[PDB]
């Protein structure tokens, strides 16, 4: 996260920390959906042209964190993964149409006051929330600035990392990029003109863009990190996995199997 | 009250009947003690039914009084912490069927030469065990099965030459793990698992470096930031992480996280990373 | 057809459950307003 500020104690209680066994390292953000479903971008685990391809026994899961690399005693949860379950139209050759992947852990994890789940999206609170202007909030352990070019200040942060940014009208977001963009993904964002930054960067990829509705007071995910090119600047968006576009696929894994 | 000291508060009775030359428990304590500390006493020997009453009691402390025979009898259904350290105890007390509500067991430097067979049964809320200082030479098989929510094991400054390859199965919980001062010249097959390990102390050890050191070779290596030395209580054993105390033949200069296996079988599987470059830059 | 956590889904704990508000939700609420 870029240009974002520390999070407080227990405010993203459905952030999840995407753990590599070996080597041991971060690789990528995640939700908590259920005491069971873990959300995340498909390209975490699945990127062939830089020949990632991650499997169940490859990684681990971390959540209820704060701190980026301390263990945190009786506050953190690690669990083990299942299953993973990869959009199978998901399209890695061209611009990660579909970067969504959810993760069934291997044991129901118990919530406390660090470890909660956030909402999906129904038809109305789409429709409602997902406004250009509307600000959401992405929130993640990724990089600080571009870190494959030489750049002042730390790379990663030592503490989870929260920005709130607005939801990007499609013409916008269309023609900052040549990357070609499909309904399957948003962009968010401040505006050349707008004054304030922020960004997500590599790093918080699986993690969750949410928003609080001003209806029932509940956070709903509406969208997962998934790409941008550098990081908070100008004239650039960074872009997300609309998940409402995709719960029809959610809901036929999620309830596909008993229980 | 008239021979040990009493306290109260958060409604919780502690008593303390520390150094007072007992043989046996004082003459009726508070009924409602929580916290009784029977330390650094001469309880040769001593007989749990004896605190039957007091049935708020949950820490119990009997070390530095030389005991030799506790004699397990009635129930504490409440008892969570239980002290045995320093004393002489050669055979590990069936502790199950009568305090299941313990959480915290430490039997550290006592006579132990060897574990029960199903020493532990009945312990399941068994969080912290402390065999320290023993003279455990093997572990048995099975020996935390019955200890599924163990999230500290402390077995070092033993005689354990080699442990028992699926020692940590299952403890999903398990952060940190003593082996240091040891016997110890080898790790078995898949001894750690896939579980992630925050502190691990195994330092103090004569290694044996050769093909079959190999599974521990990688370890280190992914782990190197959870290996420490242990040097004392209250600081707190994280602080500055240190893979290199482990070292061949407890060789010095010979840390195992730098081994080549040179000529040993299957050049790809044992230690078969460290293929790309990286260059991390965290802040306070 | 049971997920087990919705229904609880998106409150927090320590703020939501505690009538607690984190320190820039507010900007969140205020952009859902036709700032013009
Ligand atoms: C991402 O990486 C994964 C591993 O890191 C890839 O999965 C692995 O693929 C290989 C094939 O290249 C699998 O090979 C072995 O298994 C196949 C059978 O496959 C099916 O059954 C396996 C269980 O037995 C599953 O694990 C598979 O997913 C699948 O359902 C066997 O046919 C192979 O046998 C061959 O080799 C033996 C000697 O080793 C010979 O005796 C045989 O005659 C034959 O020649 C292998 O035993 C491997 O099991 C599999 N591992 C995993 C974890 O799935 C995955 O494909 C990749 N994904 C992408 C998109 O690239
Ligand atoms: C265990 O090691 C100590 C320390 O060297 C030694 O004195 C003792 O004799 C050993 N115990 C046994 C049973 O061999
Ligand atoms: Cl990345």
């Amino acid at each position: 996260i870029v240009e974002g500020s520390d999070a407080e104690i227990g405010m993203s209680p459905w952030q999840v920390m995407l753990f590599r066994k070996s080597p041991q390292e971060l690789l990528c953000g995640a939700s908590l959906i259920s005491d069971r479903w873990v959300l995340t971008a498909a390209h975490c685990l699945l990127y062939p042209p830089w020949d990632k391809n991650f499997t169940e026994n490859d990684l681990l899961v971390r959540i209820g964190k704060h701190s980026r690399t301390r263990y945190e005693r009786n506050i953190e949860k690690i669990s083990m993964l299942e299953k993973i379950y990869i959009h199978p139209r998901y399209n890695w050759r061209e611009n990660l149409d579909r970067d969504i992947a959810l993760m069934k852990l291997k044991k129901p994890v118990a919530f406390s006051d660090y470890i909660h789940p956030v909402c999906l999206p129904d038809r109305e609170t789409a429709a409602s929330l997902l406004q250009a202007g509307y600000k959401g909030r992405v929130t993640g352990w990724g990089n600080l600035k571009e870190t494959w070019t030489a750049n002042v200040g730390k790379g990663q942060p030592s503490v989870l990392q929260v920005v709130n940014l607005p939801i990007v009208e499609r013409p916008v977001c269309k023609d900052s990029t040549r990357i070609r963009i499909t309904d399957n993904m948003f962009c968010a964002g401040y505006k050349p003109d707008e004054g304030k930054r922020g960004d997500a960067c590599e790093g918080d990829s699986g993690g969750p863009f949410v928003m609080k509705s001003p209806f029932n007071n509940r956070w709903y995910q509406m969208g997962i990190v998934s790409w941008g090119e550098g990081c908070d600047r100008d004239g650039k968006y960074g872009f997300y996995t609309h998940v409402f576009r995709l719960k029809k696929w959610i809901q036929k894994v999620i309830d596909q199997f008993g229980e | 009250h008239p021979i040990c000291e009493v306290s109260k508060v958060a409604s919780h009775l502690e008593v303390n009947c520390d150094k007072r030359n007992l043989t046996a428990l004082p003459p009726d304590l508070p009924k409602d003690t929580t916290i009784l500390h029977l330390s650094e006493n001469l309880l040769y020997t001593f007989s749990l039914a004896t605190l039957m009453p007091y049935t708020r009691l949950t820490q119990l402390n009997l070390d530095r009084a030389e005991l030799t025979k506790l004699q397990v009898d009635g129930t504490l259904p409440v008892l969570g912490t239980l002290d045995l350290s320093h004393n002489q105890l050669q055979s590990l007390p069936l502790l199950g069927q009568t305090l299941p509500a313990l959480t915290v067991l430490d039997v550290s430097f006592n006579r132990l030469t060897s574990l029960p067979l199903g020493a532990l049964r009945g312990l399941g809320e068994l969080q912290e065990l402390y065999l320290k200082g023993n003279e455990l030479k093997t572990l048995p098989p099975g020996l935390l099965t019955p200890t599924p929510k163990l999230e500290k094991l402390s077995l070092a400054n033993n005689n354990l030459t080699e442990l028992p390859a699926g020692l940590l199965n299952g403890l999903e919980n398990l952060d940190t793990l003593l082996l240091q001062e040891n016997s110890l010249y080898t790790i078995p097959k898949g001894f750690f698992g896939s579980h992630l390990l925050p502190f691990a102390f195994l330092h103090g050890n004569p290694w044996l470096c050769n093909c079959e050191i190999l599974y521990f070779r990688r370890w280190l290596q992914d782990n190197a930031e959870n290996v420490y030395v242990w040097k004392q209580g209250v600081d707190v054993k994280a602080m500055t992480s240190n893979v290199a105390s482990v070292q061949c033949d407890n060789s010095d200069k010979f840390p195992v996280y730098k081994y080549p296996g040179k000529g040993c079988p299957t050049l790809g599987d044992e230690g078969d990373t460290d293929l790309y470059d990286y260059y991390p830059e965290e802040d306070t | 057809t049971f997920g087990s956590g919705e229904a609880d889904c998106g409150l927090r704990p320590l703020f939501e459950k505690k009538s607690l508000e984190d320190k820039t939700e507010r900007e969140l609420l205020e952009s859902y307003i036709d700032g013009r």
